DNA sequence: CCCTGGAGAATCCCGGTGCCGAGGCCGCTCAATTGGTCGTAGACAGCTCTAGCACCGCTTAAACGCACGTACGCGCTGTCCCCCGCGTTTTAACCGCCAAGGGGATTACTCCCTAGTCTCCAGGCACGTGTCAGATATATACATCCTGTGCA
DNA sequence: CACAGGATGTATATATCTGACACGTGCCTGGAGACTAGGGAGTAATCCCCTTGGCGGTTAAAACGCGGGGGACAGCGCGTACGTGCGTTTAAGCGGTGCTAGAGCTGTCTACGACCAATTGAGCGGCCTCGGCACCGGGATTCTCCAGGGC
């Protein structure tokens, strides 16, 4: 179908759209189970839309249909559902055991809808009532969720009774082989039941070419100047080197050797007794104890007098909450955005940090939180004072604010403690990336 | 330097638990200071047990604490417990 | 030749392991020496302590509307019979809970 | 094939399938029951060995179970149970 | 206007209540937080199994509630309704703590 | 004539007994009592001195703690005067 | 065989609470007293017995009622 | 030859038979083996034990104005301190009697 | 003809001359501390013994002595006795 | 008024008796000394699965806080009878002594019971596996408190 | 003061579902069969000790009665703190990442410390004997309780 049909309304769909909805039609004419990896930002809630009209109209069985998202997208989908292609009716599950009760009995259990929205708390709940239906099409959005198996949303979500199945994921590749297995055997667990140049990555690619399409967001927009990236490497301060021998070494209860060295090569305040006495006074006593630190004091004020704007990503509440002491000592306006932030206190945050005339400087992120939005266009510079693991969380970190609103280069800045663990982290999620890139990138 | 303190752990046993305690052992009303008491006798009862089986997991080389080494401190104590061992 | 293999469980007619209780009495350092009907003795105590408490649960099971015993059935066995009582009188039974007892002056009255 | 565990279940399966035909019990239960007879035969063991070393003999006999017996059970089951064990006794001796 | 039961009526249905169940009364993680802030105290780097605190909290619970049997018995015999830490402290004193 | 205050010589003899360490029941009747208990277990038993004379001191001993605590009872229950009530409620809370 | 109960006279009854600690004594207590010592030397005499008996001898020794009273928990010191 | 005999008490410094407790442990039905410490550690934990209990007594003889120990005197001695009574918690002693304490309600107001 | 039996008499009397070199003890007192001296032992032998079963070894060490003290003794007296019990097995490791 | 006198009990100092603790001897049995052996425990690899640390998202039951009223704890009074102090009379404990015999304690001997060994094999234990009993949810039907309203 | 009725909590059926109990199976290791050797204990006999039975005199202790005060127990009144129900907040509980090591469990090897045996000499238990500490009585003191200036 080389262009959209009718019955999209609110707008007509784009090429690259109606070629992700060739390639989905492609895809269950010849009866697989796919991943659309089309990367966050590029409409794939519009291209599934776009599907699951295609069988209500042009196809004349449309049955039971399930939709599983994020909680943070419930109501998302369902604008887009009613926005987009009204013709299609869609019923959500959220509420505590009265709202259920009430909306299954009513509405569900009657049968005449065609699409059902739930996300994973919902599905767990009502797994029972969810598989009495027999489904037709299941859609998983953010799919990296089910990459373990034997967890209990994978095991209920291959205990359904699906004709056909469809992945919804911006990064199918994580950490191994094994989660990309995993999403392999919840599509076709036929095909793919075992452990999954020439030997090696030619041949990935040959076996994901079919099931699989994903395109980077450079074809459609051809703007957004691409990342730029600084590494610092930084040494520790003289305390810092002294609890790093004595938790090396070996009173205080030390059992995560790597958990310990972290923070340690973060800032020293965090143990207990590494603080001065009763005044607790907090003047330069934060810079001078973390070289982290003293390299941040260096870089701020520089970008404050220039272009500012600066987003700082940490990995732990308390290094967010000393650099929240030393933000208040600056007397620099600071936002935090933390996993312990109720929702209302976020939004407003995030529009003021994004108002069209601010004066709002810093902004601290727990790299995990949130998820797949927060559009901060108007920051420029991106401070990672760590890095985890995956660097698809540090991606999508620095992504955060190199989002299509920003017109102007965003840099991030990546702190690195020399010889201690930060290299080992850095060289794995590295060596994690380069998978990523030699697996998927093609 | 930034830190709080939440709350001390006695004070984890709560009010209404103690209630429901007392509930069992068959009572109808509870004066407002015995909660103090029953947390001083819980801590000393608790106290005791945990060196008995600290010292049972020391002499036998372990960093864990084992059911088996709770039942053999409180039969010490005298106070068989059947069901763990 | 070599004649058939009889339990002394068997010989004595018990249901339990007349030659297992022989082998911890002598490894539990009670003393050197061990008799022959020592062990039938104990394995016969034992067989009919353990008859007298699983008749009292698993009447208390039926008056319970459940064929399955559980510990709240073993400890309202022991409880309410008076030598059983007075025999397990210090141990705790996990999961037992307590016998409703309510005192006559907290009634309504 | 973990270390082998020796436990009175299935001898306290087989006297429950006498007593109550149609009945069953849980892990929990079971245990129960184990830790009950562990606690008896120590108990047992200990007072019989007691009374040998009073006596100053090196052979715990059934008369030193007999005397433990009755020493710690209270009565009407002390009574039963010396009836049993010495019904038993008499069977394994006339029998072998 | 609203319902409302008299002084006395909810506590006595909450013993029955309470007197036919078996489930455990305290809070599981604050329990495991005290276990462990004990142990703390008399050894250090110390790891608790979890059926350890389980067996703690049983037999806790099986102590309290026998010193709540015997203190209600004390506030009885004092001519009263109300158990005071009066009667806490006789019991202990007469089972010998 | 002079007469005493009722109270004064009980604090006396309550003084005088807790300095003193004897015994005080009459040997004969405690004796006495010692066989006719016996003689429902066992017939024609002997005794030495020394086990009548054990039997009394653990029973002096017993009989003393039990007061205690039933004074302590008493005093609880806002009195001067010990009753069978104490009694009953001292040996329920020991356990007997 | 009987009255050697009432042998235990209500003068000893009462020296044994003054050593206790007791100031005014109600006039029932006499017979709960002798009940209570009734129950104790039943208690220990049955185990003194039954050690004799073990120890196949007719008369009960100072060592018996020691090892009855220590399995009771009523641990002698003073006669072996 | 051989050389003249010297007793493990002598050589551990110890007033108390390591010899006779080694030989009780032996035959007492504890373990099938004994090690050499062992006795040496529990002969002096024994003396310690004793010489607390004795210094104590002789104190309370002293207040007396006794020259001899008497059971009143391990009876005061014991029930005077906390941790000795503690151990010797369920233990009689034979014409000990019983501390002096008077109940403050009973005195004369 | 009476039979040789043994007590702990003559090293309780060398204590007590080493610590009250002038004080002197009875017949009565002398056979409760006979008396204690073997509760004592009977309680940390036994002790010792359910460590070596429960830690399923074969001998008795004084590595197992000590922990039956830390187990039985309260307190000061437990720091105390291993403090008297290690010096006394260091002392009789380097003479020998 | 309290403070003083009388009277009884408790305390302290001295002198004569009794017996029990302390010391000195004999002998015999148990502990020390050498020598030899083996099996128990220490030491060390390899494996594996649970436990700990710092977070994140989500749900919901439980906890916290609060205002009201009501049984209830506590104090104060009055009565009366029960318990205590004291004198008198009687009964049986306590002590001393004597007489007889049952029975505990010891020794010598023999046998029969039990420890230890080797062979054999079957009962018990770990591992899978499937069906049913108990848990849960939900609508009824019943029993239980509590208050008002004629009774005043 | 005694019912009617309302509101609420609790028992009762019935239908669904799931995960633990009960059962079958293969293997292996510990119990049974047959045997021999040695020493623990049953049996008989002897001695002497220590328990029991009895008598007589003593005196302390118990039993009985009497009179009076103080403590127990019922009753009343008050004002207070705890139960009860409702609304808001918090963290307990569940499901996830994310690495590493960490700690416990099993199999193998090998040395040293504990058992065992024979031999011998002091340490310790039983037996006497004797004098100093405790005891017992006596006589001169200090404290304390009770009645009254309502002394
Ligand atoms: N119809 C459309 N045409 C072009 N771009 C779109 C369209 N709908 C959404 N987008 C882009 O997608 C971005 C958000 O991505 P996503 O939330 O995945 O969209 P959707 O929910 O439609 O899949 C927005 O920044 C927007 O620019």
């Amino acid at each position: 179908f080389e262009d959209s049909p009718s019955y999209v309304k609110w707008g007509k769909l784009r090429d690259y759209q109606v070629r992700g909805l060739n390639w989905l039609i492609s895809l269950y004419e010849n009866g697989i189970n796919g991943i659309l990896a089309d990367e966050m930002g590029l409409g794939k809630t519009l291209q599934t839309i776009s599907l699951l009209g295609y069988m209500k109209h042009y196809r004349n069985i449309p049955g039971p249909h399930m939709v599983l998202v994020p909680k943070s997208t419930l109501h998302n989908w369902m604008s887009e559902f009613k926005r987009w292609v009204p013709t299609l009716r869609s019923v959500c599950l959220i509420g505590d055991k009265e709202q259920r009760a009430a909306f299954v009995r009513d509405v569900l259990l009657p049968g005449e809808w065609d699409v059902c929205v739930t996300s994973y708390e919902m599905l767990i709940k009502e797994k029972s009532v969810f598989k009495k239906f027999n489904w037709r099409y299941l859609v998983i959005d953010e799919a990296h969720r089910i990459k373990n198996e034997k967890s209990k949303l994978s095991e209920i979500v291959r205990e359904f009774k699906t004709t056909n199945r469809l992945l919804l994921t911006g990064t199918p590749l994580q950490n191994n082989l094994h989660e990309l297995w995993s999403l392999l055997n919840f599509l076709l667990p036929d095909v793919f039941n075992s452990a999954d140049d020439q030997k090696l990555v030619e041949r990935l690619h040959m076996v994901l070419r079919p099931f699989l399409l994903r395109r980077i967001k450079a074809d459609v927009e051809k703007s957004l100047p691409p990342k730029k990236e600084v590494k610092i490497y930084v040494g520790l301060s003289k305390m810092q080197r002294e609890w790093y021998t004595r938790i090396l070494m070996k009173k205080m209860r030390l059992l995560n050797i790597l958990m310990q060295l972290r923070k340690c090569c973060n800032h020293p305040y965090l143990f207990d007794g590494a603080e001065p006495g009763p005044p607790y006074t907090t003047d330069m006593h934060l810079v001078t104890n973390s070289g982290k630190m003293v390299v941040l004091d260096k870089l701020l004020p520089k970008l404050k007098e220039q272009g500012s704007r600066v987003l700082i990503f940490s990995q732990m509440t308390r290094v967010l909450d000393i650099l929240e002491d030393y933000c208040m000592w600056r007397n620099y306006e600071y936002c935090r955005l933390d996993g312990q932030t109720p929702h209302d206190e976020r939004q407003d945050s995030i529009n003021a940090y994004n108002e069209p005339n601010s004066t709002k400087f810093v902004f601290m992120l727990s790299t995990r939180a949130g998820g797949l939005g927060i559009n901060l266009a108007t920051a420029d510079v991106v401070i990672l004072y760590d890095s985890d693991w995956n660097p698809q969380v540090d991606l999508q970190a620095m992504d955060r604010a190199h989002r299509i609103g920003q017109t102007k280069t965003v840099r991030v800045f990546r702190f690195i403690t020399d010889n201690t663990v930060e290299e080992r982290i850095v060289e794995r999620a590295e060596m994690k990336l380069r998978l990523d890139s030699i697996v998927i990138q093609q | 330097r930034h830190r709080k303190v939440l709350r001390d752990n006695i004070q984890g046993i709560t009010k209404p638990a103690i209630r429901r305690l007392a509930r069992r052992g068959g009572v109808k009303r509870i004066s407002g200071l015995i909660y103090e008491e029953t947390r001083g006798v819980l801590k000393v009862f608790l106290e005791n047990v945990i060196r008995d089986a600290v010292t049972y997991t020391e002499h036998a080389k372990r960093k864990t604490v084992t059911a088996m080494d709770v039942v053999y401190a409180l039969k010490r104590q005298g106070r068989t417990l059947y069901g763990f061992g | 030749t070599r004649a058939k293999a009889k339990t002394r469980s068997s010989r004595a007619g018990l249901q339990f392991p007349v030659g297992r209780v022989h082998r911890l009495l002598r490894k539990g350092n009670y003393a050197e020496r061990v008799g022959a009907g020592a062990p039938v003795y104990l394995a016969a105590v034992l067989e009919y302590l353990t008859a007298e408490i699983l008749e009292l649960a698993g009447n208390a099971a039926r008056d319970n509307k459940k064929t399955r015993i559980i510990p709240r059935h073993l400890q309202l066995a022991v409880r309410n019979d008076e030598e059983l009582n007075k025999l397990l009188g210090r141990v705790t039974i996990a999961q037992g809970g307590v016998l409703p007892n309510i005192q006559s002056v907290l009634l309504p009255k | 094939r973990k270390t082998r565990k020796e436990s009175y279940a299935i001898y306290v399966y087989k006297v429950l399938k006498q007593v109550h035909p149609d009945t069953g019990i849980s892990s929990k239960a079971m245990s129960i029951m184990n830790s009950f007879v562990n606690d008896v035969f120590e108990r047992i063991a200990g007072e019989a060995s007691r009374l040998a070393h009073y006596n100053k003999r090196s052979t715990i006999t059934s008369r030193e179970i007999q005397t433990a017996v009755r020493l710690l059970l209270p009565g009407e089951l002390a009574k039963h149970a010396v009836s049993e064990g010495t019904k038993a006794v008499t069977k394994y001796t006339s029998a072998k | 206007k609203p319902h409302r039961y008299r002084p006395g009526t909810v506590a006595l249905r909450e013993i029955r209540r309470y007197q036919k169940s078996t489930e455990l009364l305290i809070r599981k993680l604050p329990f495991q937080r005290l276990v462990r802030e004990i142990a703390q105290d008399f050894k250090t780097d110390l790891r608790f199994q979890s059926s350890a605190v389980m067996a703690l909290q049983e037999a806790s619970e099986a102590y309290l509630v026998g010193l709540f049997e015997d203190t209600n018995l004390c506030a009885i015999h004092a001519k009263r309704v109300t158990i005071m830490p009066k009667d806490i402290q006789l019991a202990r004193r007469i089972r010998g703590e």
